[PDB]
Parts: structure tokens; sequence; C-alpha cells
């Protein structure tokens, strides 16, 4: 439904056609030569088009190549957009399939990336997804499952401040670190008894809840946790 | 001529002081209502303000005065637990915003809290139905993204119970829904003015931190204000009805006329405390 004129002119439109057209060799053809970073309109970049044009029936292993081709290529996949809108990994690191941010993984994508407008790692925003699909693609590449925002918080915790409940769950089974606190003194566990002590008994969320107690007990973590000093 | 901020929150703190030192009950009311009134439009003037946010990476124009917007003041934000990123959504224009004020100690002493001040989105979408010429509403639906403004104001209201520095919570209309969620999550106490209610899938969908509680929220309307009017929740908190109204109830939904209705209650309580001089 969109068309690659409205955002791009030029050469930029010629590599724009051929990511329409799922044309990898082409698309490595001219990658090589044209200005992969420069946005178009609407701040379109070739790389967003790129993830544009491999959406919905376009899902093929041909234009998810294409993806990591323009990444090989120079095309950042980290690259703001004005006004902290996030860049091409950020954003598909919030989808519920993998598929695209395995696709910027296999260019050499740092698992462990930091954003450039907040400095902040890029797998805390798998945590809005739908499922842990796209958290686990970043941790089978070898991110490191206790990196840090810039206030001390974990994956863990920020997870269960979310109520991101499946996203704690594949943490835990992972071996993520529960003791770890932020820098305010709180461990995941804190916050994990405060929310059972407002949970109403019975619901699903407080079965939910329990279910992750049970699994942070079953991975050695500490249960009651210490009291915050 | 003029007057300095500073001075005239004195005047009105002593005026309240006369009227809670009254021998008459009808003065004494009337300040305790005063200085409850005299906070909140301060929070309204706050919740007016988030909408003159544009590039939330650069200053708001006209923070109203006594306070600082230290929404970009890292240092300042990790006293709360803050940081800039989990401030606003970043995959499209930010209809969901939160800006924090911090008030002027030489204005308010330390009569005034910070304040966290939310702004949500002017048309609610149910995303299937948006414009899909759009290229970000393609790609939000392509790639199953979710969209919950909420999920984002309960996730600061966890960070907030936290927080070993008070801080308040603001909103007003769809920033009054997201405020109270946050309120409610963090036990912070909540202004909300013309808010929306919490939704019964928003109250399920995020369990006992939206249970019970809101005894601390301010939920601030002008009478006859669209929203009430009006699967509709009422919104949360102790409700502080505001007559003094004009024209329709779209008109009265809007945040200057609970600020406008806010300062017709004050100057009526500051009369009935004048007439016990």
């Amino acid at each position: 439904d969109l068309k690659p004129d409205n955002y791009f002119s030029g050469q930029q439109l010629t590599l724009a056609r051929a990511i329409e057209n799922g044309e990898v060799d082409e698309v490595i053809k001219l990658a090589s030569g044209t200005d992969l970073n420069k946005p178009g309109k609407e701040d379109m970049t070739l790389l967003f088009w790129a993830v544009m044009n491999s959406i919905n029936n376009q899902k093929t292993p041909e234009r998810l190549n294409v993806i990591t081709m323009l990444i090989k290529a120079g095309a950042d996949p980290l690259q703001p957009r004005p006004q902290g809108k996030n860049s091409p990994a950020e954003f598909v690191l919030m989808a519920d399939n993998a598929d695209w941010i395995k696709a910027m993984l296999n260019a050499g994508l740092s698992p462990n990336a930091v954003d450039k407008t907040f400095g902040k790692p890029i797998i805390f925003q798998t945590l809005e997804a739908k499922n842990t699909k796209t958290l686990q693609a970043m941790l089978d590449k070898g991110a490191d499952i206790n990196i840090t925002d810039s206030l001390g918080n974990t994956l863990l915790i920020d997870a269960l401040d979310f109520h991101s409940y499946d996203h704690v769950l594949l943490l835990l089974e992972r071996g993520a670190d529960p003791e770890i606190k932020a820098d305010n003194g709180w461990t995941m566990g804190n916050q994990l008894q405060r929310f059972l002590d407002r949970a109403k008994v019975g619901s699903d969320e407080y079965k939910k809840l329990n279910e992750i107690k049970d699994v942070l007990i079953q991975h050695g973590g500490k249960w009651p946790p210490t009291p915050v000093k | 001529h003029t007057s300095t901020k500073a001075e005239r929150w004195q005047a009105r703190k002593d005026l309240i002081a006369k009227g809670s030192n009254s021998l008459y009950p009808d003065a004494q009311i009337a300040a305790k209502r005063l200085a409850a009134n005299n906070i909140a439009v301060e929070k309204a003037k706050l919740a007016e303000n988030v909408y003159k946010t544009v590039n939330p990476l650069e200053a708001t124009p006209g923070v109203p005065e006594g306070w600082k917007d230290i929404s970009n003041d890292a240092g300042a934000l990790k006293k709360y637990g803050l940081d800039k990123e989990v401030l606003f959504d970043h995959a499209d224009t930010p209809d969901f915003l939160a800006r924090v004020y911090q008030p002027d100690s030489a204005v308010f002493g330390s009569d005034m809290n910070p304040t966290i001040v939310f702004r949500g989105s002017r048309q609610p979408e149910f995303f299937p139905t948006k414009n899909m010429a759009d290229w970000i509403n393609n790609g939000a639906q392509g790639l199953g993204m979710e969209s919950d403004y909420y999920k984002r104001a309960v996730r600061l209201g966890s960070r907030l119970a936290k927080s070993v520095s008070k801080i308040d919570i603001a909103g007003h209309s769809l920033g009054g829904g997201l405020a109270s969620a946050t309120s409610i999550a963090s036990g912070q106490a909540g202004w909300t003015f013309n808010a929306a209610g919490l939704h019964s899938t928003t109250v399920e969908k995020y369990g006992g931190s939206l249970l019970g509680e809101a005894d601390n929220i301010q939920a601030y309307r002008v009478e006859g204000e669209l929203l009430t009017k009006i699967i509709m929740p009422n919104a949360a908190g102790v409700v502080h009805d505001l007559p003094g109204g004009t024209g329709g109830p779209l008109d009265r939904h809007g945040i200057g006329q609970a600020i406008d209705c806010i300062e017709q209650q004050k100057d009526e309580d500051i009369s009935i405390i004048r007439s016990r001089a």
C-alpha cells in the first residue's frame, strides 16, 4: 500500500525500488554506492523501508535478507529518528516475532548495543513486546542477561515493573541473577513481595505472581527478600 | 506594576491561616478548601503545560511560574528512579508523554512537591482502524506491536513506589486516566482534572497495581464536562466538583475551564474568610 516515490528520489529511489521488488542481488549491487543513512521524507530511511517491505505476505527469507545486506553495506540499525523517536533495531524489538531482529543480528548488530539518544541498552525494548521471542533472540545471540540501565535496573527488575510476566519467567529460566540490586537498593524480589501483598488471592494475576515466586525459588533465588536498606 | 510569585504565595498562606484561626466555622471550612485549591490549581497549570511539549528532547515553553521542567535533566530525575527514556513512547509521535517538574523552594518553601504530569492522546484509536497510509501505523500493525499507554504508565507507577523522595502525579483528560493509574500503582498522591476513568479491562490486566486505594487522588471536574456527562467508568479518586463552567460539554472539558473554575472557587472562599475579619 506504500509507494517509495513518496519518500525518496534519485539514487535512493532506485535502491528503494529494488527493495520494493525484493531483489537481493540488485540490493547488494546498489547498496555499496548509495547513501544508505540519509533520511527521506516523513523520517523514512532505506532501512525502515526494508522493514516495511518484509511484513505480512512479504515476510520472506529473501526480503528479510535484504535487511541484513543493507546493514552489512553500512545502513545503521541504531540510527535514531528526530525528537527521540527510535531506531529500526529498537522498533523491531517490539515486534511479536523475532524474524526482523534476527536479520539485523545476522549483520553484526551487537546484542549489547545501546541506543544513540539515551544510551540505554536496546534489549530493554523487548519488554514491551507481546511475547518473549525478541528477548529470546537477543539472549540466544549472547546479550548480557544481567545488563543494567543507567539506574542499575536489570531486565528482570524492569520486566516485573512493566508487568511483563512471561519476560520475567524467561529471564529466570535462562539464569538471570535475581539478587542484583538497582541503585535504590531494590531487587526484583522486593517488588514481587509488594505485588503479592497487593494482589487479589485466587485472581489470575495472583496465580501468575506465585508462578514467578515458585520459579525464582526453583532457580535458587532468595525468598522472602531482604528488606530494602 | 507586578509582584513576585513568592510574595503572592506567602500572602495566600497568610490569608489561609486567617481563616483557619478564625472563630467562625465558615471561615475555617473555607480555609481548608482554599488551601487544597491553592495546591490543585498549580497541578492543573502543569497539566495544561504538558500539551505544549513538541520535541520531548527540548524545553517545554511556558512552564508555570515557580516550577522547573526537569524532564531532560537526568541528574535530577534519578532522585525519583526516573530517566529520560521512560517518560514517553518512541515508536511514533508521543501522544503518551510525561513531564516532571520541580518546585522552586524560593517560591513555595517546602509547601510543594515534585510532580510528574501525563498527557494522553487527543483522539484515542483502536489500532486496526488507523490510517494505514501512514507507514509507522502500517509497520506497527505488521509487526504485531502492542498498543497500550497504560503499560508505560503502570511501569512508572511500579518505579515511583520505590522513590525515597515524594513525588505527586497529575494529569488532564486521558492523561488524568494515566495519572490515576500511576498514582494507584505507586501509592503517591494524585491530582486529576476532567480525567478519564480506568476501564475494567485495564484494571484486570494490571491486577492489584490498579486495585483499591484512590483515597489520595483528588479528581477535580468541571460540572457538565464531557466525560462525566457520559463501559465508561468514573474517574478514580475523591471527586471535587467545580461549578462555574461555560458552554457545552466539550468546552467544559478543557483544562483552561478547570483552571478558571478552581480560581472561581478560590475567590469564593477568600471572600468568606475576608467576611470574618
